[PDB]
Formats: C-alpha cells, structure tokens, sequence
C-alpha cells in the first residue's frame, strides 16, 4: 500500500520558523504533484502549498505567501514545508499528500495521505524577565537574576551607567523551558553596602520592557 | 474560488438516507471531489471529478452536480460512516475545500450534568493547582465553558477535551482544565464554571470556595 | 557579499527530530558542494554532511549516518538537513557552508558560512505522568488527573477492569509545556461512597510506568 | 579516516607577539589544509587554505605553511582583534574533518576564582521557583568545577553554567553556575552549598548557607 509520513512538528512560538518533512513508501513521487494541507482546530480542511513535477510550478495558499516554502527531493523522494515568521492561525495538523490517481491525469485528486504532523504555535512572540535580587552575603558580591525571557537579547546596566568597575554580565542560558536566563554581577567594597544603594537596570526590547530592580541586603 | 459546504452538523438515524451540499462561488464544472475523515486519522478520498467513486469506496456513497452545486449523497447510513466529509475543488496545481460536514448519529437533546473539582492537596503541594470542570452526557455537541474566578472571566489558562459519541448513549462529554500555580491559586476564593448548551434554558454554574 | 542563513533550530527531546533549512543570497548554490558543520559545547568544529552537485553522492558523518538526511533545491537555491532520532550530543550550533574560494577549483574550502542555528536535545526521551485523584464532592462524580506525561498514549482502566459502565477517559490535550495531560472519569451511585473502593489503572508503555490510584472523598 | 590534531589547545600571549599554531594530520593530506578563525557566537571565517594561499582581504600578519602532515598557522604581531579560536580543516572531495580548535587568549597570572553563593530572593521563592546562583569571579585560567550540594548531598543534573569573556581590564575570566529547585524542593532541606577547584586553589574552596539564617 502507497505510504507518505510527515516528521517535524511541535510547539512554535509567534514569529518563530519550523521546517517539515514527508517521506513516502512504495512509490516514487517524481510524477506526482505533491501538496500540503492542514486540519486547523474548527475542523476544516486547509490547502497549503502545491509542488509540481520538476519542481516547474510552486503555489501558496495567499494566508501563507512569502512566509512558507515547499521543496521536493525526487531523488530520494521526500518534500520539504519550511514556516517561516508563524502565527496563531496556522496551528494545525499539517498532512502531505499526493495528487493523482489509478489513472494520471492533468488534473486529479489527492488519492493519498500522510497521517498528519500536529503544530502548535503559541501566542506570545516575546516575554519580558522577571528580575530579582542577587543579594550581598572588604569585597563584596551583588547582582540580578534576569530570568525567563524570550527572545534574546538583554542588556543589563548598574546605577543608570554611574557603576561599571567590576560588572560582569554573563551570557544567557537556554534553560530546559525554553525560556532564557541570566545573571550580573558587581563587586563593591563591603564598606558601602550601608551607604550606597545599587539598582540594576534590566531593558528587554523585544517585549519592550524595562526594570529597576534596587539590590540590598536582606 | 470560494466552496461553502451545508450544513455543517447533519445529525442522522442509523439506515438513512442523506445528502450533503458543496456550493462553488464560481463555475468549477466536475472539478469537484469527495473525502471522509474520522477525528485523529487521515482524509480517504471517496469520490472525485463530483461522480467517480473510487475503486473499493462502498456504492452507498454517490455524488453528483456540475457548475457550481454539488451534493454528497450516503444512501443507507452504517456506524462506520459517521464521521467528517469535505469537499474539495480541485485545479492544477492548486486546491480549496468546504469548511467540513460532521455526521452525528441523531438523539434527543439532553443537557450536561456539571460536575467541578478542585485541585487534589498533592499537586498543590507541588505548586500547581488544576482546576476541573466535567460536563457529563450532553447532546448536541456544542457547549461553552466559561471559568470565573471571584467573579472575574478567565482567559487564555485553560485547555478543553470532549469525547466521541457515547456507543450506548449517542452522547458527548467535555473536560475543561484550569491550570494555574499554587502561587496564583491562592490569590482567589470563588472558583466557578459556567455551561451554556441547547439543553439548558440560562447557564448553569457549578463552584467551590479555596478551602 | 554571498551570504547562508539557518533556519529551523530549537529544542527537541532525545528520539525526536527536527528539519533545518538553509537559504543563501548573492550566488547559486547548483554549481558548490554544500555542507553541514555544527560546533559542539566544547568549543570544535564537527563536519556533519555534505550533498555534491547534481546529488551525486550525499556523505555524512559516521555519527549521524542512517539518522540524518541531507538534500539541495538547486532551483530555489534550498539546502535542507533531517535530523531523527536525536541524541544529547547532537546538540550544537549547526551552520550551512559552501565548499568554494574566490576561483572555483577541484577541491576548495569552505569559503562561505550561515551564522547558525542553535540544536539543543533533552536527554529525557519519555516521562511518566504525575496521577491526582478528582474527588467526588443521587448520581456522583470521580476520576484521576493524569498530568504532565510523553509522548502518548496513556492507558486508563477503574478496577482492574471490572469498573466500564460510565467511564470517560478524555483524549489528552498538548500543554503549552509539550508535556500531554488527560482526565478520566466516571459517574456512580452516591450511595456507594462510602463502600465502594475505586481505583484508576494508569498505564504509560513507552516510559514503563504504572499508577495505581484509590480516588475518595475529601 | 584522517584525524587533525592542533597543539596547543589554549595558546596565552601578549598583543603585539607572533605565535605559531600547529595542526598534525594522522596521514598524509598534501596540502589540502585550510585555518578558520571563529569568534564566540559568530561564524567562522576563511583565512587560509591550501596550506599557504591567504583568502583576499584577510591581513598579511596571517600566513600558513606545512605539506604532508605537518602545518602551521603563524600570527606575526597579534591584535586585539585577533584573540579568538582557530580551526584548522582538512578538506577532501566529498567530505572535511577538522581539527579540535585551539582558542587564543590574552596571557596573564593564574588567579583563583573568588567564590560567593546567593540564595533565592523571597519574591522569586513565593512564584514557586528557587534559583541558587554561585559566582566564580576573576580567574584564570578558564578551567574551573563548580559543585552543588544540598545537605551534604552531591547533586547532579540540575545545574547550568555560563562563563564570560577575559575581562576587558584584568584578562580574567568569571562563572555562574544557578543550581534550580522548585520551592517545594527546596524547602525539604537546610544546608546548601557549591564547590569550587581550579588549579589556583591549593584545596577545594565551598561557600554555603542555610535556608531561613
Ligand atoms: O498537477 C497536475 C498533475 O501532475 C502529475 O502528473 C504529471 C505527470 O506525471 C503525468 O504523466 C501527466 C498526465 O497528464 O500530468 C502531469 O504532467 C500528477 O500529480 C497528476 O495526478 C496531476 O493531476
Ligand atoms: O568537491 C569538488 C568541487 O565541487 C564543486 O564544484 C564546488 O563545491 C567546488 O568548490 C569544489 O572544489
């Protein structure tokens, strides 16, 4: 029996890029026209994109143009779907399948479908950090926590610009959430942790979000 | 080309007989093709070029048309064929299809029994608290969920799930999860969930105070 | 100036896979050999694969080889990597580069490079699902919570079996977390409260885990 | 199959210096040998290939020489800009294999981390996540092991490190290493500590807390 697998979904984030795979069994796809289409959550069917043979013909639906792209592979027999810049609406169970029937034709249906890929893409396309204290225990160590942001980057600043000696910010982490994380940190002399006061200056302009976050000791 | 399928939820006894409609906002001539689906599984192409039922599809499945008006026909409807059905046109290198029929097996109206539950003391220990709202052996499938904490409309924090038709029953079930941190959950006191459904005449609210 | 750029980078889980894409401007990538090289933790530079003109011969690292599949849309001007069964220590920066130099010769180096994608694989494959009891508060309501497990399925009997009249395991909904969640329930007598014991048989196959769990009132 | 092997892994010098990197290939390869340099998160970039030819554009100060086996990569009067990691690659028909890396770094006095531990902010406690942070400051060379645990208990797999660039003023390098535990985790015990070797530490240095004091 004729077999077509799509690989590749998951979870995207708004904005974000995803790239599916088909892959078939017991048929070449060189003489077929191979298209993608999608169930999205109403129920309803969605054609995608349609990829002649020769590759001589590319068609979008017009809610996917110039943000998606379909390639064939008629040696090793797979078609490609790259999502570029996804939103909220395009979260669907996403199908590759084949035009054609017992008989070719310059015109025929889709006698043959992959199972379906599920892809899910999430509103938010940015997140602000949370930001807190990283607080001192003749040198002593403070900082900020700038945790749980999306996407990068984040710049980190002490006392408006006034504290640069001795500020280290470090590179961020991709945390298993997918979600970033990072730390700055200052040295001061222990003798001023009473008088002065040291307020880190997080800007995340992706989210368009800024934080003042004063540090002293607990 | 636009395709506009009717109606969307054709609800049928077991042996009928019933026709479902595809309208083309244009001429397509018989460029017009048939596919069943069933929830979780891939469409399977039933008939196409609006007449040509496919090698091994059952007769009982036949459809007709040209221009612009098309029509599905099941003629003596098994348990098997309840299920989606779209129609597709069809061109070149291009498609578009209806917005799907849903063949339902047809009962008598029957409203949900609300049930709420809150989040079980071990997950809170852990620091998330989900909230359960069930709504138990309704007909027809469409119902709504609203969540209201301290009156206030919640939005973009839960996630549903509803069964298939019931085998015995012919009806449907519903489970909508309110999740939110241990953290977040003890902000509030009232926590409430509001069913609208053709069954009944105002919404029903089933609730519970933290604690 | 010839330019590559990567999309299609993220995070999967070990055993999963995921596509990456490769665009270019400024020249055509039919007449270069292209390949894939990714930069591990540690700081070197790991061939990955490469695809000769016309598709000739695809090569691939030993470490890769029968898990990715590398293919070229000369017409697009579209490299393309298939990653499956992901492994920890595929995680790394990927880049798309040509093999070429100012004059093209019989064998060049790689004289034109993406930026990179970021690959990141979790070493956990599967994860058993945490089960919370839904207590019930005529006819009366019970059932377990069976939260936070992948991938499906889940299996979910009451009684060892001897429990079916009036259950209702719902399909499983994709938390924004990629972690699977479903509910199962059943209605009885409110009169059987107080004797009746019920229990939910949570079965997940895939992370060999089994949940017995008596639901009660509170 | 051919294996390329640099030396030295880490090369120190002073700016201004000339400095030679070597790349060993296990077998002969001619002089099918190509250098990239490669700055942190950027792309590599062609220097140098067929052992000698410099890539147009690429300053005169970088120049290759080598046949067979043996190759060497030589930098005459180092630059800021030129404190980077250098690959070298064999490159064949279909398929290239690339030496380790050998990263360029600007030469000072060893320098043991000075070690502090954060606990979690109440604030960040009270959401239902604690992140302990421990800060390995100022040292040198990069090499360092930092080690969390929690009632005297080695933990293991829920940790993750960052470590900066050499300092603009003091060529040292700084590390963080957050240990992350949920609140509810975190509040079943008392003492919490990391651990911290470097070759500049004569024995292993720890900073710890208790929650709560
Ligand atoms: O999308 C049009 C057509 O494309 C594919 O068939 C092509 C070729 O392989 C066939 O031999 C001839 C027959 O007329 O048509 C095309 O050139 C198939 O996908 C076909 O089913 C489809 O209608
Ligand atoms: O692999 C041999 C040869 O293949 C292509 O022509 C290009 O990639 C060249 O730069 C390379 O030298």
């Amino acid at each position: 029996e004729v077999q077509l697998v799509e690989s590749g979904g998951g979870l995207v984030k708004a904005g974000g890029s995803l790239i599916l795979s088909c892959g078939v069994s017991n048929f070449r796809i060189s003489a077929h026209t191979m298209n993608w289409v999608r169930r999205v959550p109403g129920g309803g069917l969605e054609w995608v994109a349609s990829i002649s043979t020769s590759s001589t013909y590319r068609d979008y639906a017009d809610a996917v143009k110039g943000r998606f792209t379909v390639s064939r592979d008629d040696l090793e027999d797979f078609v490609y779907l790259q999502m570029h810049k996804m939103r909220v609406e395009d979260t669907a169970i996403y199908y590759c399948a084949r035009k054609g029937s017992d008989r070719l034709s310059d015109n025929d249906p889709f006698d043959a479908w992959g199972p379906g890929t599920v892809v899910t893409v999430s509103p938010a396309s940015t997140k602000g950090p949370s930001v807190f204290p990283l607080a001192p225990s003749g040198t002593a160590a403070l900082g900020c926590l700038v945790k749980d942001y999306f996407p990068e980057p984040v710049t980190v600043s002490w006392n408006s610009g006034a504290l640069t000696s001795g500020v280290h910010t470090f590179p961020a982490v991709l945390q298993s959430s997918g979600l970033y994380s990072l730390s700055s940190v200052v040295t001061v002399p222990s003798s001023s942790l009473g008088t002065q006061t040291y307020i880190c200056n997080v800007n995340h302009k992706p989210s368009n979000t800024k934080v003042d976050k004063k540090v002293e000791p607990k | 080309v636009v395709m506009t399928q009717s109606p969307s939820t054709l609800s049928a006894s077991v042996g009928d007989t019933i026709t479902i409609t595809c309208r083309a906002s244009q001429s397509i001539e018989t460029w017009l093709a048939w596919y069943q689906q069933k929830p979780g599984k891939a469409p399977k192409l039933l008939i196409y070029k609006a007449s040509t039922l496919k090698t091994g599809v059952p007769s009982r499945f036949s459809g007709s048309g040209s221009g612009t008006e098309f029509t599905l026909t099941i003629s003596g409807l098994q348990f098997d064929d309840f299920a989606t059905y779209h129609c597709q046109h069809y061109a070149g290198y291009s498609a578009t299809f209806g917005q799907g029929t849903r063949v339902e097996i047809k009962r008598t109206v029957a409203a949900p029994s609300v049930f709420i539950f809150p989040p079980s003391d071990e997950q809170l220990k852990s620091g998330t608290a989900s909230v359960v709202c069930l709504l138990n052996n309704f007909y027809p499938r469409e119902a709504k969920v609203q969540w209201k904490v301290d009156n206030a409309l919640q939005s973009g924090n839960s996630q549903e799930s509803v069964t298939e038709q019931d085998s015995k029953d012919s009806t449907y079930s519903l489970s909508s999860t309110l999740t939110l941190s241990k953290a977040d959950y003890e902000k509030h006191k009232v926590y409430a969930c509001e069913v609208t459904h053709q069954g009944l005449s105002s919404p029903v609210t089933k609730s519970f105070n933290r604690g």
